[PDB]
RNA sequence: GAUGGGGUAGCAGAACGUUGAGUGAAUCUUAGAUUUUUUUUUUAUAACUAAAUAUAGAUGAUAACUCAAGUGAGAAUGGU
């Protein structure tokens, strides 16, 4: 009214648009602060950083939306992480290589990366909101980013009748993280487990787009440094992603494959036998060498725990903490490439 | 390495990296004098629609 | 047979690889009628223009608030907020308080107990009686 | 230029336009007390 | 904080140590020469070493509040070593609060009823902190008169050799050499 | 309380209790507790 | 009583009590939704002012 | 989802220290079990608590619509041969709830009201003391058996969430030193 | 500059090759055992540092791994290692009140204390290759 | 104690003996093998690729085995023809020719008999019910102690124990 | 790279708070003034942020400076 003039001058036909106009991004203090917070180069204008916040659920148009920036960005993150993970841990099983990829570039960590940048989400997408807010519609689930994975013919039978899928096929048919492909309005309601996932998906697409926008404007090297700084800088204990079934059987198959003599469990030290909380320290030996050590309260648990540590040591072998990656060659002249160790695959046993 | 700092007595003192060594303190009565990126600087960057990274870099 | 657990995600370490200033917004509420806002009005005219230019990663929002003391309310990335009442303070005192909001984090104040805080394991594992030379009572 | 009220913040977030519809749908006042009058039960009894 | 981030399981585990009250102790003996004169650890000098184990003060993670103590099996308590004429001249007193009811008994008369293990429990008890953990710690002192005890399988071992046995030290050095064959 | 004479309001709530328990009538939420615009 | 009756309706929803079938309030002896003769006829003497 | 009735009784001519023991006897019991204990109690206020507990149940059924599914519930038990629900109260008492709509005494406390009167105690040496005749009220919170079946499932889930007992727990070393002691 | 010992020149590559490394830095003489990624909370307000400054620590008494430990007599030579931190702002404590009082004296004198603390973040801890030295 | 500083001194523990022999007039590197459990990132030399140059003599070299606990032996006493008899008997009378009877008859491990043959579905469901009826006679104290033994075995394989 | 730092009787300086008053026919308030609470932050006997509950347009509240005091209570076998 007369006492309360509008704070932001906007035309009358602005609350109906799916998202704010491009020129609106040049007068918001949230974007200019979000641009300087991430130390983005001046090559990336504010109109491009404003397009990385408009999800595909708030605007259906191919342009004005984050759908195509998120795709190009997802490819860079998923690629730079995979090559770094294989060069660091060249023996990781395929199953754990998907959970480690998902632990770094998955929707969950990206959601924490988006929240670590001070990005506030918008209530409902509209042209009136300032472009500095992540705007999406969690109610609409008809949004899906194009993935290189294909749909499985037995998907219907897979979920209903619990058909077997297999790991070797997930590299081609499934998505990058091994997941299966294709797995008025009243706001008087509460949050839903689907909206919780849709909101998380929106944050993930924004972080990917920021890497895609950096690539288009600043080039390849700038994008790699961004992924290396914000995503790869995170810490993850890969040893905790291991779940074993009959480890003793797997260790025997490993020793049999590598020609190591049969493993023998030996009681290194013990105390408090015939007590409530005994301790049995057992070490599995291949001849004279000591493969793994395990200390538990039960004689059997100590032998199982020791077998897992022997397997973890094999799969978690790392040539170096900061190893060279194949991508270092395509850039400016660097040292000649040296062949990297290539493991022969995880052990399959009974 | 220091970051951009505003000194009340002197003025804004730009970031300096002593590893590659420069304490430049720009004082004035207009945003342009301070040496920071203003709204006008952000509008000339948004009108450079022809700039593009070289294909080899991309 | 190794099965991967899909309930563990990486943890971010601000300052490693990249640094993000926690203070993402700063509200500056003044009053044209209140006498206690005399210094804040001077800080907004002589010290805020330069303090806002030196911190381009902070969203400054200056809005009036008549019939109320002036406050500096900073919003942080972790969702928490810190508000400081600068009633009857001189301009340079407002800048010393605005510097406290920038250098501070949203975390609640805590007593000094331990200097170092680590999430990575020990380079030398924790002491174990059974992995040593033995002890004879 | 003026004080930022809870209504202005809702507009920035986008929620305001959603509130206008629900309040108008339920015939509730938007930025007013409505056409209802003040409490007159005690007034009619001679309350001072 | 890294130094204490890890598995603390085995640091808080209860170790079952063993010592004989008759075996000469070159460290806890006051006669250090000649080799044939080295005596066993006296009552109070053995008790002071045991009270340190019951408190877990020999560990680098010791905390007075946490009960990080260990077990101690003391054998051959019938031949408990004592100097002077303590055995027949030291008196233990007891009162029940009722005037007249003072009970006195000599060390030798207290070793005829409850053996030498009771004389050792009284010494270790008075060397422990007087608090709510004194009875838990003192309960982990399993003292026996002879060489027989039910914890011959609980005693800490290294390579099958009980600590204090003839060849336990060599069995420990052999396990640490194989430990060095790793990055 | 046990000696207070039962008024007409307490004699009416004892007949309703026998009608609901028996099954003649079916209980339904009140509609005149308050005149809200939401009507929910 | 209406400040508390409007909060139970909003909250209880389908379980809202049938207050009209409740006993009288011993404070005044009025049934639910009923006034008193002195307050329905306005027979209470008022001041000269 | 859960019905509830908070009923404040009338002014009883007794004290809190006398009626407190009668409100703790009916706590947790069903309205039926409580009415059988007040009919056979030697206390003079058990007859007043029995009439005030029948009024609460009359309002719990007419206004809140509690305990109106016995006929429907009895069917599933016998017509379909269903296994009734077995729960355990917070105190540990085991129950077998065949009718989830059965009314029971969830909470109950006693408050003190106005002073009934004042009697004068004339002692020796011409001394007079005022004796206050007390007057207390009781408040009972009647709920259905669905509240007890829900509170039990929560307690069972809270016990299955604390994990099992491990032999060698990883207790923390809560002391920092700028060196390694091992 | 004094040449490094030959015994240190043959075992440093073995020390840097192991998986993990720790160091005991000395700020104003006080030690702090840290690792790459740790967050040091100094018990004082470092003057002249803003959130975002990068420091270069040069006084390290011990740089060691699991089995190998490099100890300098006064300190380890700066050329062998490289440690850097980054200022993460300053933090404060809850105001604690001390009441100074004597028996049979009504006066209770109050002391209000609220100190600030600078928070660092060890972002780099690497052992240099000394083949050239 | 009165203050936090006094509590720190009473709870003091000195550093290891090796860290007390500080050098003089130079820097040195000492061999300090800690008395602790090594992690899984210290790969043994047997698991290192031949190309990896990090393989090297023990650090000690730069300056009998313990008792057996489990040494199994594999035996193959069942010929292919005997595997067809196992499938006939098991499917003919699953109650008389249990996996224990056939395990003893053919001198085999009870597991192997199940690898080559399985009992009929009806007999299997009868086995799951027998154990289910035994799990309903347990009280609340024994049914919770058995559920912990099943979770401690699942936590062990997840690296949590 | 200023100097100084316990305190009774006692002396001295500097401030906060409370009640009323002037500027005040002023300022602000259903876009929520005021709400004995809780909560948050700030060198902090004080105020402030937010939340919850209720509903006032002045017989409401109030910054700042100033004026005047029936102005600050674990202590009087104190009084109600
Ligand atoms: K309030
Ligand atoms: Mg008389
Ligand atoms: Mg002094
Ligand atoms: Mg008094
Ligand atoms: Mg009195």
């Amino acid at each position: 009214n007369d006492r309360f003039p509008p704070l932001e001058p906007l035309p009358p036909a602005a609350e109906s648009l799916p998202s704010p106009l491009p020129e609106r991004a040049l007068t918001s203090a949230k974007l200019a602060a979000l641009h300087a917070r991430l130390n983005l180069s001046p090559k990336i204008p504010l109109q491009t950083l404003a397009r990385t916040l408009v999800d595909a659920s708030a605007d259906e148009n191919p342009q004005f939306n984050n759908a195509n920036l998120a795709f190009v960005g997802q490819t860079l993150i998923n690629y730079h992480i995979a090559e770094w993970l294989l060069c660091k841990y060249p023996r990781l099983p395929q199953g754990i290589l998907f959970s480690a990829m998902k632990a770094y570039a998955g929707p969950k960590p990206l959601l924490q990366i988006a929240r670590s940048w001070g990005v506030d989400t918008a209530a409902v997408p509209g042209g009136e909101v300032d472009p500095g807010l992540l705007q999406f519609d969690a109610l609409k689930p008809g949004v899906a980013i194009t993935n290189f994975g294909y749909k499985r013919t037995e998907l219907a039978y897979l979920e209903k009748f619990k058909w077997r899928r297999g790991m070797a096929s997930r590299v081609v048919l499934d998505d990058d993280f091994g997941d299966v492909v294709r797995s008025d309005v009243s706001y008087d309601r509460y949050g839903n487990p689907d909206t919780r996932a849709a909101a998380e998906r929106a944050h993930a697409y924004f972080v990917r787009a920021v890497v895609g926008a950096i690539y288009a404007h600043c080039g390849r090297e700038a994008a790699k440094a961004f992924v290396k700084a914000h995503i790869m800088s995170r810490t993850l204990d890969i040893a905790k992603l291991f779940e074993f079934k009959y480890p003793t059987r797997e260790l025997a198959a490993l020793c049999a494959r590598e020609d190591f003599e049969p493993p023998v469990a030996r009681l290194l030290s013990e105390t408090g036998r015939q007590s409530r909380t005994p301790v049995f320290v057992v070490g599995i030996y291949s001849g004279s060498d000591k493969l793994g050590e395990g200390a538990a309260s039960s004689l059997d648990h100590a032998r199982f725990k020791a077998a897992m540590n022997a397997l973890k040591a094999w799969y978690l072998y790392s040539p170096g903490e900061n190893p060279r990656v194949p991508s270092d060659m395509l850039e400016e002249g660097a040292k000649p490439w040296t062949p990297a160790y290539i493991d022969m695959g995880e052990v399959i046993s009974r | 390495k220091q970051v951009r700092r505003f000194i009340p007595g002197v003025g804004v003192q730009d970031e300096v990296d002593f590893s590659k060594v420069g304490a430049v303190v720009r004082d004035g009565k207009r945003a342009g004098d301070l040496g920071v990126r203003t709204r006008s600087d952000w509008e000339v960057i948004g009108k450079m629609k022809s700039v593009l990274p070289k294909v080899k870099a991309l | 047979t190794v099965k991967a657990l899909t309930q563990i995600s990486s943890a971010g370490r601000n300052g490693v690889g990249a640094f993000v200033l926690q203070c993402k917004k700063l509200d500056i509420h003044y009053s044209d009628w209140a006498g206690s806002s005399r210094g804040m009005n001077g800080f907004i005219k002589s010290l805020l223009p330069k303090f806002a230019a030196a911190n381009p990663q902070i969203e400054f929002v200056v809005s009036p608030r008549p019939a109320k003391h002036p406050i500096l309310m900073g919003h942080y990335i972790n969702g928490r907020t810190k508000a400081i009442c600068v009633r009857n303070m001189e301009p340079l005192e407002i800048l010393k308080k605005a510097e406290l909001l920038r250098d501070a984090s949203g975390e609640k104040p805590q007593k000094f107990k331990k200097p170092v805080t680590s999430t990575n394991p020990s380079v030398r594992g924790v002491w174990s009686p059974y992995h040593g030379q033995g002890m004879a009572v | 230029p003026r004080r930022v009220t809870p209504v202005d913040k809702e507009r920035m977030v986008g929620r305001w336009k959603v509130i206008q519809k629900e309040l108008q749908k339920r015939e509730l006042p938007v930025l007013g007390t409505g056409n209802h009058g003040k409490y007159v039960e005690l007034k009619w009894l001679g309350s001072k | 904080m890294s130094q204490t981030v890890g598995a603390t399981r085995l640091a808080y585990s209860r170790v079952w140590h063993h010592i004989s009250a008759v075996t000469p102790h070159p460290t806890l003996s006051t006669i250090k020469a000649p080799s044939e004169a080295i005596t066993p650890p006296s009552l109070g000098r053995l008790a002071s070493r045991i009270a340190t184990i019951l408190m877990g003060k020999h560990k680098p993670i010791w905390d007075p509040s946490t009960d990080c103590g260990d077990y101690v099996v003391v054998t051959n308590c019938a031949g408990l070593y004592t100097t002077g004429h303590k055995k027949w001249r030291k008196t233990y007193y007891r009162h029940n609060t009722r005037p007249g009811s003072l009970q006195a008994i000599t060390m030798d008369a207290l070793m005829e009823k409850h053996g030498g293990a009771e004389v050792l429990r009284k010494a270790v008890s008075g060397m422990l902190p007087k608090n709510r953990l004194r009875d838990k710690r003192l309960a982990r002192l399993k003292a026996f008169e002879g060489d027989a005890h039910p914890y011959k399988e609980n005693l800490v071992r290294f390579g099958g050799k009980v600590v204090g046995a003839p060849g336990w030290e060599e069995a420990v050095k052999a396990i640490r050499e194989a430990d060095m064959e790793r990055l | 309380p046990s000696q207070f004479e039962v008024t007409k309001d307490r004699k009416a709530i004892k007949a309703r209790q026998s009608k609901f328990l028996s099954g003649e009538e079916t209980w339904a939420p009140g509609k005149v507790n308050a005149f809200l615009n939401s009507k929910i | 009583a209406a400040v508390e009756a409007r909060n139970e309706d909003w909250m209880l929803g389908p379980l809202a009590p049938r207050r009209e079938l409740d006993e009288i309030t011993l404070s005044n002896g009025n049934f639910f939704g009923s006034l008193s003769p002195t307050r329905a006829l306005l027979e209470s003497e008022v001041s000269e002012e | 989802t859960e019905r509830k009735l908070v009923y404040k009784t009338g002014y009883l001519p007794t004290s809190v220290k006398k009626l407190v023991h009668l409100s703790r006897q009916i706590r947790g019991k069903t309205v039926s079990e409580a009415l059988v204990q007040m009919q056979f109690s030697k206390k003079k206020m058990a007859k007043e608590v029995k009439t005030e507990l029948l009024r609460a149940e009359a309002k719990a059924i007419v206004t809140r619509g509690m305990g109106l599914g016995k006929a429907a519930a009895a069917a599933a038990q016998k017509e379909t041969g269903a296994e009734p629900v077995k729960i355990q109260t917070k105190d540990g008492k085991h129950l077998e709830i065949r009718d989830p709509t059965r009314i029971y005494v969830a909470e109950t406390f006693v408050n003190k009201g106005f002073t009934r009167g004042v009697e004068l105690d004339y002692r020796a040496r011409g001394r007079v003391f005022k004796m206050n005749k007390p007057t207390t009220t009781m408040t009972v919170v009647l709920k259905e058996e669905k509240t007890r079946i829900r509170e039990h499932q929560e307690r069972v889930a809270k016990k299955l969430r604390q994990g099992p007992w491990v032999h060698l727990p990883d207790r923390p070393v809560t002391s920092q030193r700028q060196f390694y002691s091992w | 500059q004094p040449p490094i010992s030959q015994q240190v020149k043959e075992l440093l590559p073995v020390l840097a090759a192991q998986p993990g490394h720790y160091t005991t830095i000395h700020i104003h003489g006080k030690p702090y055992l840290v690792t790459e990624g740790d967050t040091v909370k100094l018990p004082f307000k470092m003057p002249g540092v803003a959130p975002g400054d990068v420091l270069r620590l040069n006084r390290a008494s011990v740089i060691g791994s699991r089995d190998l430990t490099l100890q300098g007599a006064p300190y380890v030579d700066e050329r062998l290692f490289e440690c850097r931190a980054i200022v993460m702002g300053t933090e404060s404590e809850p105001m604690r009140v001390m009441i100074k009082k004597k028996r049979r004296c009504r006066k209770k004198k109050h002391v209000f204390s609220k100190h600030k603390y600078t928070v660092l973040r060890i972002n780099q801890l690497k052992i240099n290759d000394v083949s050239s030295l | 104690q009165s203050t936090a500083n006094r509590t720190k001194r009473m709870l003091n523990i000195p550093p290891h003996e090796s860290f007390l022999n500080v050098p003089v007039e130079g820097d040195r590197i000492i061999f300090n093998p800690p008395s602790s459990e090594a992690s899984v990132y210290h790969t043994p030399f047997k698991f290192l690729p031949r190309s990896d140059p990090r393989r090297r003599a023990n650090i000690y070299k730069l300056f009998d085995l313990p008792p057996v606990l489990y040494n199994p032996t594999k035996s193959y006493n069942v010929t292919p023809e005997q595997v067809e008899e196992i499938r006939e008997l098991r499917a003919k009378d699953p109650k008389k020719y249990s996996v224990t009877y056939l395990s003893n008859k053919y001198n085999c491990t009870k597991v192997f008999i199940m690898m080559c043959t399985q009992a009929p579905r009806e007999h299997q469901e009868q086995h799951k019910l027998a154990r289910a009826r035994t799990a309903e006679n347990w009280g609340p104290r024994r049914a919770a102690a058995k559920l912990d033994a099943r979770r401690r075995k699942e936590m062990l394989h997840r690296g949590e124990i």
